[PDB]
């Protein structure tokens, strides 16, 4: 019955800095016969379950430091941070209590706001044992960068491809905020011995122009 | 007005 | 003490049931609901319904309705959540939740989770590749190699490096859901390149559901 969505999707604050996440609810959370916001936020930390976080909509559950505060109304609602500590990434959930059933937001993930770094390109050609298979695999990979946004295109005679790739990001990294990531094109071997040269060609915010790497064969 | 609680029996 | 204690992940196929249990320590288990949890991958958690642990009454959300069969066992203070008919759409992890806060209906004890995995796919080992440090040392006067571990069912893969030895800067990507029905990723590692004649550099996978134990030399 009641919709939570949740803003932005995705946030990165610096360390130090402050957080602010808000929550929507379609219908109120507020009860006027006893002026109270039936509303709660949850932390989630990666590969674990929830933690109740605030409750009654800017109450602290118990254990929960000062920094993290609940505000906000009726409709709209807010999770503030004030100063960003390291431990605090993860993603934040708001859930509705005021009806049945209990519906949550779709969760709002929080990283750590670094210097723009652009990525180290490296580029991997199949191998012969996969020669056998009939499948060739050629490997891109893009290390140690921030932020998270990138684009990686392919060329093989500088023919762009499109629909025999995929992409795979690492979670921001503990001790220096990076991202990596790896593209695979994946090309039948009735293919890959017919074009001299394959290229990932790679868009980030740190470079003002194209990286290309490539190799022959 | 809210639905019932389910925390506690 | 408290907390809830839930079985092992679980791989299904459409049509299939699936039952996960919870375990209570730390309170007591007939004073509080039971609730069930799931979260699908880019969905948002949803909740599944209750149990009363004191009566063994259950309520469930019209979504779940003639789907699910939550109970109850007081006798060694667990409870089950029973799921049938699944489809793909029921691929999630699956959490108990309990919530002790009067007239609060929000879960402060959760359960570790339990991921559940639908797909018509069978059990099939992965073909290990090496990712070997390309032609030219200048990868930046440090150099990358890795393992390519492709086309394996089900989730999870363990990769390491050296029997665990090396692990800074190795990074073992997220396994990605090939057209296939089959699950694919690939682990790197940054080297300083002047030791490429000196070390040997081993990955060492591991895909226990087929009892797959392959150690790949990457070599350049």
């Amino acid at each position: 019955d009641i919709q939570m969505t949740q803003s932005p999707d995705s946030l990165a604050v610096s360390l130090g800095e402050r957080a602010t996440i808000n929550c929507k609810s379609s219908e109120s959370l507020l009860y006027d016969s006893n002026n109270k916001n039936y509303l709660a936020w949850y932390q989630q930390k990666p590969g674990q379950p929830p933690k109740l976080l605030i409750y009654w909509a800017s109450t602290r559950e118990s254990g929960v430091p000062d920094r993290f505060s609940g505000s906000g109304s009726e409709t709209d609602f807010t999770l503030t941070i004030s100063s960003l500590q390291a431990e605090d990434v993860a993603v934040y959930h708001c859930q509705q209590y005021f009806s049945t059933p209990w519906t949550f937001g779709q969760g709002t993930k929080l990283e750590i706001k670094r210097t723009v770094a652009a990525p180290s390109v490296f580029i991997f050609p199949p191998s012969d044992e996969q020669l056998k298979s009939g499948t060739a695999s050629v490997v891109c990979l893009l290390n140690n960068f921030y932020p998270r946004e990138a684009k990686v295109q392919w060329k093989v005679d500088n023919a762009l491809q499109s629909g025999n790739s995929q992409e795979s990001v690492t979670e921001q990294d503990s001790k220096d905020s990076t991202y990596s990531l790896s593209s695979t094109l994946t090309l039948s071997k009735a293919d890959y011995e017919k074009h001299k040269v394959y290229a990932c060609e790679v868009t980030h915010q740190g470079l003002s122009s194209p990286v290309t790497k490539s190799f022959n064969r | 007005s809210p639905s019932s609680a389910k925390s506690r029996l | 003490q408290v907390q809830l204690v839930q079985s092992g992940a679980e791989v299904k196929k459409p049509g299939a049931s699936v039952k996960v249990s919870c375990t209570a320590s730390g309170y007591t288990f007939t004073g509080y609901y039971l609730h069930w949890v799931r979260q699908a991958p880019g969905q948002g958690l949803e909740w599944m319904g209750w149990v009363n642990p004191r009566s063994g009454g259950t309520s469930y959300p019209p979504k779940f309705q003639g789907r699910v069969t939550m109970t109850r066992d007081t006798s060694i203070n667990t409870a089950y959540m029973d799921l049938t008919w699944l489809t793909s759409d029921d691929t999630a992890v699956y959490y108990c939740a309990v919530g002790r806060i009067p007239d609060v209906t929000a879960f402060d004890i959760w359960g570790q989770g339990t991921p559940v995995t639908v797909s018509s796919a069978s059990t099939k080992g992965p073909s290990v590749f090496p990712l070997a440090p390309s032609s030219k040392s200048t990868s930046g006067g440090t150099a990358a190699l890795g393992c390519l571990v492709k086309d394996y069912f089900p989730e999870p893969v363990t990769v390491s490096w050296n029997s665990g030895a090396l692990t800074s800067g190795v990074h073992t990507f997220p396994a990605v859901l090939q057209s296939s029905g089959l699950y694919s990723l690939s682990s790197v590692v940054t080297v300083p390149s002047s030791s490429l004649g000196t070390q040997t550099y081993i990955c060492n996978v591991n895909h226990k559901p087929s009892n797959t134990k392959v150690d790949k030399r990457v070599g350049s």
